[PDB]
RNA sequence: GAGCUACCUAAAAACAAUUUUAUGAAUCAACUCGUCUAUGUGGCAAAAUAGUGAGAAGAUUUUUAGGUAGAGGUGAAAAGCCU
């Protein structure tokens, strides 16, 4: 009976879970694109989004600095969070991270894998799933339906 | 008025940079020893080949 | 508790060939438009993704040389330029990573 | 491959048409629902008077939550909130074709999406002219109380002072041991017990050399249909169609429940003073107040209760 | 702008409509009876009608030690010692038989829960029954009483020294040796305060409610 | 919630409940079909090598809202006939004793303070 | 066959801190032992683990080499130990 609980049980315990997640978050901020097991990447996605919000609060905020200090073990990253990532995501209200499933791991444990990144990074674009064009057969028929309904009141 | 933490390596991590910081921690004890005997004792107490 | 009787191959064949124990056939396998290799509908193409990361490793390798050591991450945005490209006015005051190869067609 | 492939509604939709389809489906839901607002003007089936031994149709409601309620005597009653959402009569079976003793009506509530449903269910609703509903339940209704399919049902069907029966699936607790499932005592924690603390004791006696059918054993608990009998109705909110029911109702919040007049012998014939087929807002002989109260209930905004 | 705690919805999967229905009843009662602003640690006098008696009310004075409950079910507990006997009553704010709620002394305390006053000396829980209300100043902040009470011998109702309770209003030095404070910190769970998914932001929710309450007025 | 072997406080002016013989009286029996004793429930008391009836007038266990939760388990000694052993009670007594089923008027006459 | 174990011979070793009438004294490590409980029961182990406990300057513990052999040896006698 684990109804309503919003966390995975990871690592050696609750504290170990935080540290495992913290290490992934630290890697994500530095490199902006990280591969982990799909479950662990999903666990860390929420923290990645909330960290940007703390960065938006501002450099001078004391709580933001303490939060940034705890989560970014490599302390050179803290300037990056407040002066690079937060300015980038000023317009958005959320959805800063992009997470997609990668083919399973070829390492005899066949782990389910994911790629987690921050949006807007400098790295080569991921091969995202592109929806079909309006020129396809089904789309054109729907486009015809849309035009008639809009034009005819 | 932003108090960024200093950009230094971890004290406890298993890395080369972290170990070097632990080296400086031990060496500071020598710098802070008033007597010449303590400085020699600290500098020579650990035996290796 | 220990077995009272040997289990016959007739019983055993019913256990290990029951449909519940068989490998399910997958209906979500599709062919990738760009590379022409196989993929699952909900999963990224492994061939195309393989191209992206290996280019990423090349970029990150160049980054490591420029920084030269740990704890040297910039406080300004980064940008990657390939041979035959020069920083624009908007590119001013941003770390530039230089790659010997030409700009990949897919990378823009 | 010349083989079967899996598809979903969004697979071949472009970004532009992806939003268009959602608006198109949402628009149709509104049109169909409005078309059914006026039943009396749509060839209603003949209206019959109430007579002893009659059974009306029931409703399907969503379980909102609980709150405290006070009566003019100062006693506090925990009450559960039941909201009727898109309750409509869907299908009618005559007395002969369902059960010789009584007729049946199928009533559905809680409009749901049309995208991940079997075509058979979608075909059923298309003829009926309604959007699909999450749950169907069957109500035994006497012939005089039969209602035409497609007729909207509202919370004002019930009235305060009326006792009612609620049935829903209980909260699912998964596989459980005998201590939690059947209230077994277990075994002592200390004094030498070797790996026996929450276990069943002896299954049966040795003489019969077997285990009796129905023996209480560890297994999956909850997620079963259960009924609560004789819950009073304290108040009804006409604007939002909320029924206030005494006590607890099986299931979790946001779960659909089946509500019908109580079958207890004491409340044998309560339909005498209730809308006999159902309550029709279309008639609007007198527009109902926003909130209907039971006499004992102490309404908010009343003066403080002094036991004078 | 002081928003009463009960109005804040707790996180969960409940529909927001359930809260709108409850708020309408809550605000309607507040029109009939005025519920004053108060915090844990403030002294309150509550007048309630006794069902046992006939048209005869009762008054209880005590320090508020806990606030709990949301919606129409909100409650508060206030404590006092009467002829040397400690008594606590848990009061439902919206119970129809509460005639009046009077904030004899409005003040705030270092901790938002004062259940440790059961283990503190009797003086810290005794309050004069007939004490008259003290004046309050609108153009001020609520006074934050920083009293740190003295505890009685170590056997306590709870292990208040333990980090989970997070007690900041007890003189632990007088009652506990430095080793015992060290031994307590083994329960510290330091990571709790720094994990961002355990924090419920009610700023926007509190904001939207404020105008809604004011708008109805 | 008074049980068997619970230590209780004699809130009365009776001789048997005085502080001499510090050993607190202990409950031998609860006169309920359940063995749990709440406010208004009689109990049998082991006091000074004697067996005496007592009536629970307060206890530390949380009850229903709007009712007083005390800091000690209080009792009043009751004679076999039912007359209270002591003639005065000074500690507050909950008013709920009035309505609940039983014979409690005699005790309420003895107690000045109600809370 | 005494590289285990029992006892002995020779040559060696270890014992912090804290108190004490100055020691087969006290508190308690290292070290030696193995009280009680749970686990384990083809186990990590053909006797262990985890806690909890006993002694801990002595009739103490430990190392190296030698000695006593079955009608026997050794034994602060458990008819215990001698691969
Ligand atoms: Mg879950
Ligand atoms: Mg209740
Ligand atoms: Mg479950
Ligand atoms: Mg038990
Ligand atoms: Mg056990
Ligand atoms: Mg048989
Ligand atoms: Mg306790
Ligand atoms: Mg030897
Ligand atoms: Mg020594
Ligand atoms: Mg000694
Ligand atoms: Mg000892
Ligand atoms: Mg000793
Ligand atoms: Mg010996
Ligand atoms: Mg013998
Ligand atoms: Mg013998
Ligand atoms: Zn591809």
């Amino acid at each position: 009976i684990s109804h309503g609980r919003v966390y995975r049980r990871l690592g050696l315990g609750p504290e170990s879970r935080i540290h495992l997640l913290r290490n992934l978050l630290t890697g994500l901020v530095r490199h902006e694109r990280i591969e982990a097991t799909w479950a662990r990447a999903d666990e860390m996605r929420g923290y990645a989004e909330k960290l940007i919000d703390y960065g938006k609060l501002g450099d001078t905020n004391e709580r933001a600095m303490r939060m940034a200090d705890f989560w970014l073990t490599e302390k050179d990253l803290i300037p990056k969070l407040f002066k690079v990532l937060a300015p980038r995501f000023q317009g958005q209200n959320g959805n800063y991270t992009r997470m997609l499933q990668i083919p399973n791991r070829k390492e005899q444990d066949r782990a389910k894998m994911a790629v987690i990144e921050y949006k807007g990074n400098y790295l080569p674009p991921l091969p995202l799933p592109h929806r079909d064009s309006n020129l396809t057969l089904l789309n054109q028929l729907l486009l015809g339906l849309q035009q008639d309904l809009h034009h005819n009141q | 008025v932003a108090r960024y933490p200093p950009i230094v390596a971890s004290m406890t991590a298993d890395s080369k940079a972290a170990r070097q910081r632990r080296v400086q921690r031990w060496q500071a004890t020598v710098h802070a020893a008033p007597s010449v005997d303590e400085k020699i004792r600290i500098l020579t107490k650990m035996q290796f080949k | 508790a220990a077995p009272k009787n040997r289990r016959t191959i007739e019983v055993n064949r019913c256990r290990r060939r029951n449909p519940q124990k068989l490998i399910k056939i997958k209906n979500n396998i599709d062919i990738c438009p760009e590379c022409g290799h196989l993929k699952q509908k909900h999963v990224l193409c492994g061939y195309c993704y393989e191209k992206v990361r290996q280019e990423t490793t090349k970029i990150r390798q160049q980054i490591g040389a420029q920084e030269g050591g740990p704890f040297r991450a910039p406080s300004v945005e980064t940008m990657v330029l390939y041979t035959g490209e020069k920083p624009s006015e908007k590119d001013q005051g941003k770390r530039i990573v230089e790659r010997n190869i030409k700009r990949p067609s897919w990378f823009t | 491959l010349h083989s079967k492939s899996s598809t979903w509604w969004d697979e071949h939709l472009s970004e532009e048409n992806l939003s268009f389809v959602k608006q198109l489906v949402s628009d149709e839901n509104k049109t169909q629902l409005t078309s059914k607002l006026n039943p009396l003007k749509d060839e209603p089936w003949p209206l019959h008077p109430w007579e002893p031994g009659s059974f009306r149709v029931g409703l399907i409601a969503l379980k909102l939550g609980m709150m405290p309620l006070w009566t003019k005597d100062g006693q506090k009653h925990a009450v559960t909130l039941l909201q009727v959402q898109d309750c409509h009569v869907l299908k009618y079976t005559p007395k002969e074709d369902h059960n010789g003793k009584i007729a049946a009506l199928t009533v559905g509530g809680k409009t749901v999406s049309r995208f991940y449903k079997p075509d058979s269910r979608l075909e059923f609703y298309r003829d009926l002219g309604l959007p699909p509903k999450q749950i169907h339940k069957i109500f035994h209704v006497t012939d005089n109380a039969v209602i035409k399919p497609g007729t909207p049902l509202y919370a004002a069907h019930f009235r305060p002072g009326q006792y009612v029966d609620v049935t829903a699936k209980t909260i699912g607790k998964g596989f459980q041991g005998v201590m939690k499932r059947w209230g077994f005592k277990g075994q002592p924690a200390s004094h030498g017990q070797t790996k026996t603390h929450r276990r069943p004791g002896a299954i049966s006696t040795g003489d019969i050399a077997r285990v009796w059918p129905g023996t209480k054993m560890p297994g999956r608990m909850g997620n079963q249909n259960r009924t609560v009998y004789g819950l009073k109705v304290w108040r009804v909110n006409t604007k939002h169609n909320i029924i206030y029911v005494n006590g607890s109702v099986p299931g979790h919040k946001n779960c659909l429940v089946k509500i019908k007049d109580s079958t207890l012998p004491a409340y044998k014939d309560s339909c005498k003073n209730l809308p006999f087929p159902t309550y029709f807002p279309d008639g609007d002989e007198e527009e109902l107040p926003e909130d209907l109260f039971d006499e004992s209930v102490w309404q908010p905004s009343e003066p403080s209760i002094t036991f004078a | 702008r002081f928003l009463s705690p009960e109005f804040i919805p707790p996180r969960g999967r409940t529909n927001p409509l359930k809260f709108k229905i409850e708020r309408k009843d809550m605000l309607d009662r507040r029109k009939v009876l005025p519920i004053p602003e108060f915090y844990v640690g403030s002294i309150l006098r509550v007048t309630t009608a006794d069902p046992y008696a006939s048209g005869k009310t009762s008054q209880f004075l005590g320090i508020c030690i806990k606030r709990s409950g949301n919606g129409l079910g909100a409650t508060f507990t206030l404590r006092n010692t009467i002829e040397g006997q400690g008594v606590e009553i848990c009061f439902e704010l919206y119970n129809p038989r509460i005639q009046e709620i009077q904030v004899v002394k409005l003040e705030k305390r270092l901790d938002d829960n004062l259940l440790y006053l059961r283990d503190a000396l009797p003086e810290y829980s005794t309050f004069d029954v007939n004490m008259k209300p003290v004046p309050q100043e609108a153009c001020q902040e609520v006074p934050v009483n920083k009293l740190k009470v003295k505890m009685k011998p170590k056997p306590w109702s709870k292990r208040w020294e333990r980090p989970n309770f997070n007690i900041k209003g007890i003189r632990f030095d007088l009652a506990l040796t430095e080793e015992q404070m060290k031994e307590a910190q083994k329960w510290n769970k330091p990571w709790i305060e720094f994990d961002m998914m355990r924090e419920y932001d009610t700023s926007k929710i509190e904001a939207a409610l404020w105008e809604e309450i004011e708008a109805s007025k | 919630a008074v049980q068997k072997m619970t230590r209780v406080r004699v809130v009365d002016n009776s001789a048997l409940g005085s502080t001499p013989y510090h050993r607190p009286p202990r409950c031998i029996h609860v006169y309920n079909k359940s063995g749990v004793g709440k406010v208004g429930d009689q109990i049998l008391l082991a006091i000074r090598g004697q067996k005496k009836k007592a009536l629970i007038v307060g206890h530390r266990m949380p009850g229903s809202r709007m009712t007083p939760k005390f800091d000690s388990n209080n009792v009043v000694l009751i004679e076999d006939n039912g007359n209270p052993v002591g003639t005065r009670i000074k500690i507050p007594i909950p008013t709920s004793l009035r309505r609940r089923e039983g014979e409690y008027s005699k005790v309420l006459a003895i107690a000045q303070n109600f809370v």
